[PDB]
């Protein structure tokens, strides 16, 4: 939705053949798509819903406990029974206790002891999968055409449904031709091995397993009027008390004890039908059919004024606005980036063709600047505005910032992140396959370990690198160290 | 959290059994088992560490029991 | 009641030193400054120097540095003041007024004293 | 418990801060100095373990640390 | 707790990481440490809630 | 007998008046006047404006 | 021109009204009325008794 | 009782040859002497009471700029001069500015000129020695009689006046004799080498030499009307506007720079007298003329009855408030001890005669019990009040936690620190002299060193020591290393 | 005066509390510390000084601290 | 406090002389020369520590200055 200043724009530039590009889209940040003699775009993906969800599995949290009972046994004849341990209904748990002339039994020594108890759960947590062919994701697709309210306006926009049922769509932007979108629904977050259960009014998306793994009382989740919990000893404790009697308690309402162990989830939003944010999409471009507006415009020969100062964005980028006062109202806007002491056109344009539309509407021309001090100029003739700017940094700044960021992208995407802007390519193919099988047989090795613990673990294979004689060998745990460190310091985002 | 700081060896011991004594006397073994068989794959890198390490057996046995315990409990 | 009532309308001929007293009574004498303010006779009023009765601190004008000293005497809650060598120009009502500590209250003053005129003539 | 497992470590990593992230990433180191700071007698206990049982200095400060972290987590 | 109690060592129930206050039985208390219970999520980093 | 209470806990937690101040990059931290309330909780975070 | 004034700082200050409230030993910390507001600084001590 | 639960309070007890036992005494704590067959007697110092102040000199913190007059020199001629310079109340710089044709001058470059601006100064501070002639000592001695509402009584007392101009006072006890002070105010403290600087309504006791070398314009106390300063140039700020001209400006109220500074000075009272606090000074106490509250009252023969429960001190003494039940009112109490079914009576009781003296007012009774568990009685017959108490504790953490108290001590005083509980022995005679040459050689050397800056020196000193194969000196530095590591933590008091 | 000569080198000390000490116990380090942060690089350029003149590792970290320590508090 | 952390160094220099420069180049040294001059036997032991310390001479001169640096300013 024309993101400027997000912090997490990803430009992506070039096309492989065939005028597409491969881009992977993610709920945080934008991705910028400029190619040479086409519309800029911001495109990001928006939301992610789940139109129509299945219950597989719904916990408990509190309980209410009823109808304690208790049978007894003098202590050779054996174990007690009570008729209600057959009901499903009751919880309860056989104990030992001493019995005796004072206890009504004959014969002294430690007699069996049942003690059933009702049981029902007055609040539940109702676990719901989701199936992978009744999503939607929303991709939203600005146009970037240098209006004057857009600058990071998250409501303009043109919007795309992606379901697996048709993947491929078309989306019709006004005067630029129609954008076509070949995505890839079906290999986003693998949703098939999560289980986004839903406590009350707040969701999260959880991994399949773990939610299988909860020590608490499930249900078939069949929307039955009368449910059957399964291991109720997890909620009711069983106090022997001094070996003389048995009382039993409920042990309280789980749900502060859950809210923390969902630490590391991934929030969702609940409200209406489930809107999943966090997630990512694959959405490849094919942007055979994009137009520019202005291309068959004149230029324009008056002057232009600045209505609000120039500033830059996160990723260096600056951004103008002007005004035009002339009369031509359709034109273009020159835009000349002169160098510091020379003339070379060292600074491109982010916007393709900036125009003006009308003579008092403003228009927001976004261009990248060279990395010294460079002035910029916006209009025809010595009359001609001339913006003074002075970009900070240096190119081994811009390249260490993209391969951090890089890092990092493949840090949550994982092997996805190696199609990223990837314009075709034949050696980028056999990188991500080799990375696919690297990232699997690391995938096996740490799962489940925690934030301190795979830095840990890091600094391990670090120092046993660094000690071990056998050059492969100590090559091979200092590189798999030091990636274990970056994904301790950058797991849990 | 609360529940990450278990009231478990103290100096109160009576002859009372205490609260949730049985529930409570295996739950970290339990959890530590569940974590182990839903994450085989650990189990072939903690060989591998208390093997480079371990010069003799007792210290690769200790070195491996150790980091069984710590990573799902430190989960 | 909080009020500050003056030593009394003096005469002096020139060239003779004279004692002005301002009486303070009410209130905490320590927390509150004494402005001394002069008015010649039918002319515009004049601020020339405040003391602060908690140090004895004083804050003369810079025409009447020097040729005037305040003093506090902090014990009878009496800011007296006195003119090293009064002059026939020098002729005028001296009043005074009480003010707050901070920077706001420099140039508030309430409750004046009646003022001492001073008549200066051979 | 529930709060014994909690959800790290499992494949399911996005942009988009997890619940309690900040909160949940420095509970257990927390947990662990409180435990340690409360119960400083085990630390010498700790380091006679490591030091019978470590023939070289890696292999000490491997098990110290180790042990350091498994008892409080156990507890 | 509420109707149920424990006895506990002191120095654990000085070391739970739950909000205190004095127990001086005053009408509005004085929660210390309230970041325990309440968690606050940045989202992606361009709201907080 | 008698007890004397030393210490009060709290489980359950309920949260109102929610407010928010936000400042430009370099501007620098953002300042609640209820900051300085101990009723109120809250944290400091980073945004993109 | 046109400075946008932003971070007062006081160079000086006034203190006004000071109240004290102590407990006994065993008998937790000593709250006042006063601590929740936003514009009473104050810090615990312990004292003999 | 007036010091019992003062939580800084320590026991001296035994005597020398003619009864006599000397002591310090600070403002923070009391001493409770008690004796074989001497009454115990709450001593503490209260106040100093210094009078008769001179005021040596007035820094002041605030000026005030007027008069600001100038003149300039053409260039190439003799520097600037005003008669203000020569004035006293004017303060005056020279500077070089440029001076061409349009300044007036014939001839290019730089010129001199000197800007004189008239120094009045609003606030200042005085500070005022204090002539060991006129100090004065005020000591409170409380035998702490049993009696009710007595315990940690600072209104009850029998004050004794010690100073300087004889010293040597006898403080008239009511009932057990009179008490001798034979004490030397000389060595108390070094208020020849301290100022009392009085801001506004505070003060403070600073050394003499640090208040002498303040940043800060001083002039001499003669009381004198329009005082001459000296070094006025500290609050006044001369500014050269790019060589052009220059202009005075005061700097401002500098009180919270020089709160700042005083840290670590101890505040003072200036309120209703100088009242000094803070201070410390040397009795010996001769006890030569003190009595027992008749050691020959008949034993009481009536049981006594609690009526406030019994609470244990700080330092583990029993406070025990019985109240009396017979009718031979005039008696002394019978007391004893046990321990383990076992009369070991070691448990010894403070309060030397526990006499009732009215039958109806209820007495208290200060007691230390044995560090087992100890029934304590009484009574004399089976209507015995028996209290049981158990003192949790260690006879090597007593130890301990004497020998901090005395190095904290030695901490606070110097080599005075060896009088406090002496009877003149020959060995602590030795280990002062030893201590005095050490000290001295040692305060010599840390004069001025910081409260880190002390732990730092002595962590380093202590590796030195460590690495020096002379051991002869590595024992040397590492003791010395140690005494700095404590005395950096314990300084700041 | 100026607050870069503080009172608290005297050998005068008693066991009343004095004047700011809780405050100016701690002030000189929290100042050293916050310079620390702000200048980093100067953590880069004390390193080199203390490497290129001290032989022995004592020699080493008493002339980096002492050099770390001077130019905040000496600035 | 404030005037602890004075605004020197920071990257702002211009033609123009800035505030309280004259005093300010010099309140520094001349506050570590009275310190010197008041505490002499400072310098006996900071000779002690350079000379124990400091193996050659451009070592112990370090030293010796950086400790006489330091220990005023830490005041
Ligand atoms: C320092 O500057 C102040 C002004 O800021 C000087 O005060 C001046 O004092 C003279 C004293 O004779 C005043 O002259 C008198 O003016 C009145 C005006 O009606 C006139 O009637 C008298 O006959 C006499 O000429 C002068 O007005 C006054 N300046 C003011 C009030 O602005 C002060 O003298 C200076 N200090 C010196 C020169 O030492
Ligand atoms: C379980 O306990 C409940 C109440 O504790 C029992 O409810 C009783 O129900 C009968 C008729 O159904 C009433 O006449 C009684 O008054 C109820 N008891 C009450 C209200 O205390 C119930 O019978 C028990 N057993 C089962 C199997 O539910
Ligand atoms: C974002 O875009 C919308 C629509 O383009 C802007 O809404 C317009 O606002 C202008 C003036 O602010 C009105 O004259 C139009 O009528 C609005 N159009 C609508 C509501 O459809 C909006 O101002 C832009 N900026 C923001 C921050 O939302
Ligand atoms: C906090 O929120 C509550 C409600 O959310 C506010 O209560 C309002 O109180 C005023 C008068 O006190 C009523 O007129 C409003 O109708 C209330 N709002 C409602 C009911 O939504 C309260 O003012 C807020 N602020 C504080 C400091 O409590
Ligand atoms: C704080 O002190 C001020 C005065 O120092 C108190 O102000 C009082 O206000 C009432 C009316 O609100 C007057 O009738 C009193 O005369 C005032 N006091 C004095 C000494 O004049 C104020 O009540 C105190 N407390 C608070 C919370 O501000």
């Amino acid at each position: 939705m024309r993101c400027v200043g997000v912090g997490n724009r990803d430009f992506v530039e070039g096309l492989s053949g065939a005028t597409w590009v491969d881009v992977v889209l993610e709920h945080g940040g934008c991705v910028t798509t400029m190619a040479k003699n086409k519309p800029t775009l911001d495109i990001e993906l928006q939301k992610t819903e789940a139109t129509q969800l299945a219950t597989l599995r719904k916990l408990c949290i509190e309980g209410k406990i009823t109808n304690v009972t208790t049978d007894s046994r003098c202590p050779t004849q054996g174990e007690a029974i009570l008729p209600e341990e057959q009901d499903q209904n009751y919880v309860c748990k056989h104990t030992y206790v001493d019995r005796g002339w004072g206890n009504g039994c004959g014969l002294f020594g430690k007699g069996s002891l049942v003690t059933c108890a009702k049981f029902q759960c007055l609040e539940l947590i109702e676990g719901k999968v989701v199936q992978h062919e009744n999503l939607k994701y929303t991709v939203i697709i600005t146009v970037h055409t240098g209006d004057q309210h857009q600058v990071g306006n998250e409501t303009q926009g043109v919007t795309a449904e992606i379901t697996p049922q048709a993947s491929t769509v078309e989306a019709i932007l006004p005067e630029y031709g129609t954008l076509g979108l070949e995505c890839s629904p079906r290999t986003g977050l693998d949703f098939n091995e999560m289980i986004l259960l839903t406590m009350k009014n707040k969701a999260w998306m959880v991994h399949r397993q773990w939610f299988f793994d909860l020590p608490l009382p499930w249900t078939s989740g069949a929307t039955t009027e009368t449910p059957t919990w399964n291991k109720k000893e997890l909620l009711v404790t069983f106090k022997n008390a001094h070996a003389k009697k048995q009382e039993v308690v409920v042990l309280g309402s789980q749900e502060g004890a859950m809210h923390t162990a969902l630490t590391g989830a991934t929030e969702i939003q609940t409200s209406g039908g489930t809107s999943i944010f966090a997630g990512h999409l694959k959405c490849r471009l094919k942007m055979d059919k994009l137009e520019l507006k202005g291309m068959s415009y004149a230029m324009c020969s008056n002057a232009f004024v600045l209505k609000k100062e120039v500033s830059e964005t996160q990723h260096g980028t600056i951004l103008i606005k002007v005004e035009y006062k002339g009369e031509d109202a359709p034109c273009k806007i020159p835009f000349s980036t002169e160098d510091g002491q020379g003339k070379a056109h060292n600074g491109r344009l982010i916007t393709a063709n900036p125009v003006v539309t009308k003579k008092e509407e403003l228009v927001n021309i976004e261009a990248e600047p060279p990395f010294g001090e460079s002035n910029i100029i916006i209009g025809i003739g010595d009359k001609a505005l001339r913006i003074n700017w002075y970009k900070k940094g240096s190119s081994i700044g811009k390249m260490f910032e993209a391969t951090a960021r890089g890092a990092r992208r493949m840090a949550i995407l994982g092997d996805t992140a190696w199609d990223f802007g990837s314009v075709g390519g034949v050696l980028n193919s056999l990188g991500k396959m080799v990375h696919q099988i690297f990232g699997s047989a690391y995938t096996a090795l740490f799962s489940g370990v925690s934030w301190i613990m795979k830095i840990g673990i890091g600094v391990l294979l670090t120092w046993i690198g660094l000690n071990s004689k056998n050059t492969s060998m100590s090559f091979s745990c200092i590189v798999i160290g030091i990636i274990t460190l970056y994904l301790g310091a950058v797991v849990q985002a | 959290s609360v529940a990450l700081a278990p009231h478990v060896g103290m100096g109160l011991d009576t002859r009372a059994q205490t609260w949730m004594s049985a529930e409570g006397a295996w739950r970290q073994i339990e959890k530590v088992e569940t974590w182990a068989f839903r994450h085989p794959g650990f189990t072939i890198l903690a060989l591998f560490l208390a093997h480079y390490i371990g010069t003799s057996l007792t210290q690769k046995v200790v070195i491996f029991i150790l980091l069984m315990l710590v990573t799902p409990s430190m989960t | 009641q909080v009020q500050l009532v003056q030593s009394g309308a003096e005469v002096k001929k020139p060239g003779a030193p004279v004692k002005v007293s301002c009486e303070a009574s009410g209130y905490t004498f320590t927390d509150y400054f004494i402005h001394w303010v002069r008015q010649a006779p039918g002319q515009g009023l004049e601020w020339m120097g405040w003391i602060n009765p908690i140090s004895g601190g004083t804050n003369y004008h810079p025409r009447f540095h020097g040729g005037v000293t305040m003093t506090r005497d902090t014990s009878m809650k009496v800011a007296y003041m006195e003119l090293k060598r009064l002059t026939s120009d020098d002729t005028a009502v001296y009043f005074c007024a009480r003010g707050r500590d901070f920077r706001g209250g420099y140039s508030q003053l309430d409750y004046w004293g009646q003022g001492t005129l001073v008549t200066v003539s051979s």
